[PDB]
């Protein structure tokens, strides 16, 4: 068929006419992508000439052909750790959370760490681990840090965010109780801080329902993790190419240097043996290229993994679509294999209602503009309310600011302001 | 060690912030009858805070530091000539 | 057939009329005693870095 | 050692072009690294067969070291991009965004050339001494409950005041602080207390 960019909708749009919601919808999203990739290191000469004296006599010829890939190898190596370090090593202490979790109603027993299992990882991380899958001079070098140190991180950066706020991440963590933390982070999305206070037990419950979701969400679909398999899948594809790249002859007699080395006289073994090696140094260099352009594009993912962290656990963002579709709210880090992965809690408004309203109000020839919000009217009355939730008040001199008249204003309307 | 067998270096049970990586959280270090011991990598002090529900920490006093950060931002303008090279 | 290793005593497999054993690249394995009827096995010697 | 980040992009440069220059000793498989020993000892029908030898080693010389230096040049790109975009925002103005300009909460920046680089001194402001205190989200006063417009409600044991969040500095609780939404039976944690009106 001919694909469908999606469904159609056209808004009813006019000069006096606005949408205001009533209610709203917190929903957690969840991101996934790399952080750093596996170490490899290959040794020229022992790939080429297989401990076979006579063909390291040759490929000497050709200069310092082996010494640049063993560099650009060790290069990439040591870059892996450095990309992980800087991702994860954002904290200066570690901190941990008290034994009784006096939360205001929200659940993050999920997400916290189990003290039971020998390993001191939670259960959406164990659920990653769980979803996530030679001797020819191949080596897999070990990472410098271990799961368990990045589990111990997370762990520390849970346990500040949830008990200090983003004052963590500035100078020395402060303690402050979880609901005025999250009425501060309303307060920075232009919602009112009562708002919270009168609609605590609501948003707890939405808050338990999602991260309970997220459970369903990831323990049944396993292709939710694609972007962290294909760089597994990848490297092991390069990694078997080049494995089967030994069993060519590039026109000498035999892919096997002993039989070579066994059947033909010295004078004219070389003419064998340069184009196998000749061969083996294309296929070398074609592999090293392909690897140093692999890691080039994930040092800029791990970047911006560490600056999406930074910007996004460590504090409220505030950059549009950049930690999940709605308002940002906060943002949780998990570990995975080869990765990070982030659920952010997003605010997202909800049903909504037609009213009427006006740029000003002409009281006695003065002009009254709002200082914070947008003159409503339900059909006979006239009120004031905030912009991202219907919460009508009477208008008085205390809502408003006076300035100029009523003869420059294009759509000015006619009613009383109140005087306390 | 997980990465392989050290020979030359005595363990060590404490732990400090590493300067030398080996792998698998293994760091080596030149300390005091000098020597070089290998432990386990500290990853930070530990600490705890005191939360509870009724109960805010506020600064009374600040202090201005003044950082440094250092970035390249351009390389040498090299330029090579082929025939002349090749075959001169 | 030339070629370096330790030759372990291992029961691959009955190899019925089969001699050598291979690998992904053109490594064998496995070869079977020209003398007597063995299955032996090989495995080359460490390697490593330093 | 604090320009180490400088120097690598020199040290690699140096050490690129050192190689590319001592690649031009190797035989390659020929009788001789020198294209006029060659050219005075055989003639032509041989001479060329000795010479494409080292034509082809040269050329794949050639080859790797621009392939490396597309790679380090693009990495550099990247690099560079990065401190035009801490130039803009850090230096001409003020960011809000979190460990961006130094840590803490960033003031302001001033720019300092280097040699194939440039050099930002970060000035921050940062906390220093902290006192506990006892808190609470509102305070009812005839069943209204009062919220506070900019600032929280702290205790030193027995009165209340309203301070700003990020220095300590209280101030008497009245109506020009505090806000009135609602009845005083919904807010858990509430406490009872006076607001002055003036
Ligand atoms: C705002 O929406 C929420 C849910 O989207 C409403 O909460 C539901 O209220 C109904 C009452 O008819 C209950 O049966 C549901 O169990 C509630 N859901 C949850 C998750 O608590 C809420 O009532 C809406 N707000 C208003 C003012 O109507
Ligand atoms: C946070 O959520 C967990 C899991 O949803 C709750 O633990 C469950 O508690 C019920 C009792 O109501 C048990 O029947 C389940 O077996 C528990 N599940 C697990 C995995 O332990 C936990 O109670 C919630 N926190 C609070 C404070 O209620
Ligand atoms: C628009 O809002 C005004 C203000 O609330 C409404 O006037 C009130 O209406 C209710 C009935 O719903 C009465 O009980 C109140 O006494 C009215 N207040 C006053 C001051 O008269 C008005 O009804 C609303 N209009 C519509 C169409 O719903
Ligand atoms: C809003 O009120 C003002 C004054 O109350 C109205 O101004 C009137 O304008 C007409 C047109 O010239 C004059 O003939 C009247 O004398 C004015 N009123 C007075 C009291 O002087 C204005 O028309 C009103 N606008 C709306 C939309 O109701
Ligand atoms: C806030 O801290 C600053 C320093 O961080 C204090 O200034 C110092 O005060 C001591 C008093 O014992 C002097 O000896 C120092 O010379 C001061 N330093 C500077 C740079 O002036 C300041 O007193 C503190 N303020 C309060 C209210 O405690
Ligand atoms: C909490 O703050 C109040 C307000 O400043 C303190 O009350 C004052 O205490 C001083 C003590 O030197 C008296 O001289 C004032 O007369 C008090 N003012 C009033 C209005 O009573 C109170 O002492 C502080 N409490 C603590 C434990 O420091
Ligand atoms: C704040 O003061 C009100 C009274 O103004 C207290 O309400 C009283 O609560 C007791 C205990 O249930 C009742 O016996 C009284 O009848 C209530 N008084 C009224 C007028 O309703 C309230 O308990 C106080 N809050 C705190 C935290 O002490
Ligand atoms: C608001 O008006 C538009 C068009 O007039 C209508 O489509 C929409 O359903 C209305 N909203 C509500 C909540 O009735
Ligand atoms: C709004 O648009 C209508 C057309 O539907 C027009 O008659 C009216 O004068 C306009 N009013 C304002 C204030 O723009
Ligand atoms: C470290 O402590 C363990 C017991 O916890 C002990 O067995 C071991 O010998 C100690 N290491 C050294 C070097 O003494
Ligand atoms: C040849 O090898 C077989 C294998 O077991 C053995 O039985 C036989 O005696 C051998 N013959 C000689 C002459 O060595
Ligand atoms: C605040 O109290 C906690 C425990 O109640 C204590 O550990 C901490 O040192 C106190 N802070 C100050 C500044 O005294
Ligand atoms: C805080 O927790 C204590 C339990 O130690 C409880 O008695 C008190 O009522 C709680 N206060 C608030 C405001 O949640």
């Amino acid at each position: 068929y001919t694909m469908s960019l999606g469904a159609e909708n056209s808004v009813a749009y006019s000069n006096n006419s606005i949408a205001i919601p009533t209610n709203f919808t917190i929903s957690v999203t969840t991101e996934i992508l790399p952080v750093s990739m596996t170490k490899t290191s290959v040794d020229c000469t022992m790939y080429i000439c297989g401990d076979s004296t006579e063909c390291s006599n040759l490929l000497l010829q050709y200069g310092s052909f082996c010494t640049q890939l063993n560099r650009a190898l060790t290069g990439i190596a040591v870059e892996q750790d450095k990309n992980t370090q800087e991702v994860f090593a954002q904290v200066k202490q570690i901190y941990k959370t008290p034994p009784i979790k006096d939360f205001g109603g929200f659940n993050f027993s999920q997400i916290l760490p189990d003290p039971s299992k020998p390993s001191k990882r939670s259960f959406i991380e164990d659920l990653l681990f769980n979803k996530v899958t030679k001797f020819n001079g191949l080596t897999v070098l070990p990472p410098l840090l271990t799961d368990e140190m990045i589990a111990q991180y997370t762990s520390a950066l849970l346990a500040g965010t949830i008990t200090s706020g983003w004052t963590f991440g500035a100078g020395a963590a402060l303690q402050i109780p979880f609901a005025m933390q999250m009425a501060y982070r309303f307060n920075g999305i232009g919602v009112t801080q009562n708002v919270l206070y009168e609609n605590q037990k609501l948003i707890a419950n939405q808050f338990n329902s999602a991260i309970g979701k997220i459970q369903d969400s990831l323990s049944s679909t396993a292709s939710a993790l694609g972007k962290l398999q294909n760089v597994v899948n990848q490297n092991a594809q390069a990694l078997n190419t080049l494995v089967k790249q030994l069993s060519s002859n590039f026109g000498a007699i035999s892919s096997v240097l002993n039989d070579i080395l066994s059947r033909l006289d010295p004078p004219e073994a070389e003419v064998q043996i340069d184009r196998l090696i000749t061969g083996r140094l294309q296929s070398l260099q074609t592999y090293v290229t392909q690897q140093l352009i692999r890691a080039a594009e994930i040092r800029a993912s791990a970047n911006l993994a560490a600056t999406k962290m930074s910007e996004c656990v460590l504090g409220q963002s505030k950059r549009v679509d950049f930690c999940g579709k709605g308002y940002h709210l906060m943002s949780f880090p998990q570990s995975a294999p080869h990765g990070v992965v982030f659920l952010h809690v997003t605010y997202v408004p909800a049903q909504e209602k037609n009213f009427t309203t006006a740029p000003a109000i002409c009281h006695d020839g003065k002009a009254h503009f709002p200082r914070e919000g947008v003159f409503v009217s339900n059909g006979t009355h006239w009120f004031v309310t905030q912009r991202n939730f219907y919460e009508p008040q009477i208008i008085t001199t205390d809502n408003t600011f006076v300035s100029g008249n009523c003869d420059v204003v294009i759509g000015i309307v006619n009613n009383t302001v109140y005087d306390p | 060690t997980r990465a392989g067998c050290l020979i030359g270096a005595e363990h060590v049970n404490n732990s400090y912030e590493c300067d030398i990586p080996i792998g698998a959280g293994i760091c080596a270090s030149y300390q005091t009858s000098q020597s070089i011991i290998a432990y386990t990598m500290s990853l930070g002090a530990e600490n705890s805070v005191a939360y509870s529900n009724n109960s805010i920490a506020i600064p009374t006093n600040f202090t201005i530091s003044v950082t440094t950060e250092i970035l390249p931002v351009s390389m040498t303008k090299t330029s090579v000539d082929c025939t002349m090279y090749i075959c001169g | 057939l030339t070629g370096t290793g330790v030759l372990t005593e291992s029961n691959k497999k009955f190899l019925p009329f089969q001699q050598f054993g291979r690998d992904i690249a053109d490594t064998t394995d496995a070869v079977r005693d020209p003398q007597t009827l063995e299955i032996l096995d090989i495995t080359p010697c460490s390697f490593g870095g330093v």
